[PDB]
């Protein structure tokens, strides 16, 4: 209900 | 790989130009080829010296 | 055609901009490579890295949220998106003060013939004689005279190329004139220097010149 | 038949054009080769990368979207398409800001400076562009205007150092003037060449000039 | 009647002031070169 | 790695400054490159000695 | 008409009294250094 | 419904 959308490229 | 050549300027604004060429013509006397083919060659003209950079002694 | 929208942020600032839900939107920092992202509240779908280094995305939400963005060098940022109807757009992100490196590599080398002339000519002025040069008798009257002058040979160097010289100037006249160093040329001169830097004559001759020549 | 439709597009620009939903289209970049294309919003049918360096595509939708074409040298553009009836089209892209090619950097720093300028000048005169030099949009007002003259850019070649241009000088006046090569100088021009070795024009505007700027 | 030559073609560049890589400021200058070397003119009348 | 150099003060409060530079110009006679490229080089100016620290003989 | 230089830039520090690591009181002093070394000025008129 | 007819010779 509150989590994020975090990503790292290379 | 020695020093480059110089171009002696004239003596008392125009961009440089090359110098005119000279031509030598040779008259070959008629001969007969090794395969029995009689030749009448014409006057062959060949260049003897290439053009060289020069400064014009214009009204500079 | 249209230039990208260009903006300036401090370290870690937060800019108010607008994006479009369809039509993927691009953000790129010139000179850097985006490494991470964190774009919550909107839960946008596409996240890929281009070849330039920037990152482009495709929101789907319908309200105003916050999207963070990182950099290979650590320069973090933040942008407050706001989805709109269509016609996706491209922005540019850069900081103001932190990018500063005016260091310039000295490119533009010179010719092989000129560098050696300048080196020998510099060593004839400082005094330190380069390895491979001796001393010779001053060649007689190897330089022209533009009128009421004189020449008083002193000495010269020589060896393996560029037999350098050193002559002397003396205004034998009474008044002052101008100087153009194309008057001292002789058939064989490679370079002429004026040591006492003067563009006008005075009457007193105490300046020297260094005329370089072949066969040395 | 026609000349390809040419456009400006700075790094990450937008341009409004139209494509056909039949008749596959083509977008190609001179001096580079397209290695990626991602154009959501309208869901184009397919993409195919040719060997010349262009990209072939075709749409079947009926609404305006965006297309992101990406190059190999870290160039990224954006074109806003619009499907129409037929007669498939070919466009040309023309980066207004030259990219960076380190191969050209080492090629340029390998040799001297004056011989390098001579190499570029003869490659502009004859036509054989060196390998590694692209083709970027001709920049206006890169030279001075000493008198009433009408400049009109023609073409430009550039990469990583010493961007090269081509202009045209026309005498809009009534008499003949003196064309001194140092009049058309600016802070940043490195060389100037007059193509036909004419010391003075007549009044007709058929004189071109090549300018070798920097920071290309 | 002799076979002449063709006149040469040259172009003279103008080198704007530049600073050397050894820190020597080079003032404006000219360098000249040939583009289309001379070759025999082929006669059209014999 | 010897003793450092000294700066002789003047003779009878101002902070130091460096000394002005001097420049030498050379006129190169026109030459022809090894690849047949006629040159008209200009007057090249080079620095001959670096600046040195000095105390101004002001009203100290 | 000659190509001149650019004037240098310096900054003079003022060192407050400090006892050494071998007990020797050093009194106030000055040390000077250069920040932007001189380079040729690029002419804007030719 | 929209694919192409692409071919390469040799």
């Amino acid at each position: 209900p509150g989590m994020m959308d975090s990503q790292e490229f290379s | 790989a020695t020093s480059a050549v110089e171009v002696p300027s004239a003596s008392r604004t125009v961009h440089p130009q090359r110098s005119r060429d000279q031509i030598a013509t040779v008259w070959i006397a008629p001969w007969v080829d090794s395969d029995n083919a009689f030749h009448q060659p014409g006057r062959v003209s060949f260049v003897v010296s290439p053009a060289d950079w020069v400064l014009p002694a214009r009204v500079n | 055609a249209q230039s990208p929208a260009t903006i300036s942020l401090p370290q870690g600032g937060q800019f108010r901009l607008s994006i479009s839900n369809t039509d993927p939107n691009m953000i790129f920092i010139p000179g850097d490579k985006v490494t991470a992202i964190t774009a919550p509240g909107g839960m946008l779908a596409d996240k890929r890295l281009t070849t330039a280094g920037g990152v482009l995305f495709t929101s789907v939400a319908t309200r105003t949220f916050t999207i963070f963005v990182e950099t290979a060098l650590g320069q973090t940022f933040s942008v407050v998106a706001t989805p709109v109807k269509g016609e996706g757009r491209v922005y540019r992100l850069m900081s103001a003060e932190p990018p500063s490196r005016p260091e310039t590599r000295k490119w533009e080398t010179a010719q092989a013939y000129e560098k050696l002339l300048i080196s020998l000519n510099r060593a004839v002025l400082t005094g330190d004689i380069p390895d491979g040069y001796g001393e010779v008798k001053p060649l007689s009257d190897g330089i022209r005279l533009p009128g009421g002058f004189s020449v008083t040979p002193l000495k010269a160097w020589a060896g393996d190329q560029l037999r350098a010289d050193r002559y002397e100037l003396r205004n034998a006249n009474t008044w002052g004139v101008a100087l153009r160093e194309q008057d001292f040329w002789k058939p064989g001169v490679r370079a002429v220097m004026f040591d006492n830097n003067a563009q006008t004559l005075m009457g007193g001759g105490r300046m020297t010149v260094t005329v370089i020549r072949g066969n040395g």
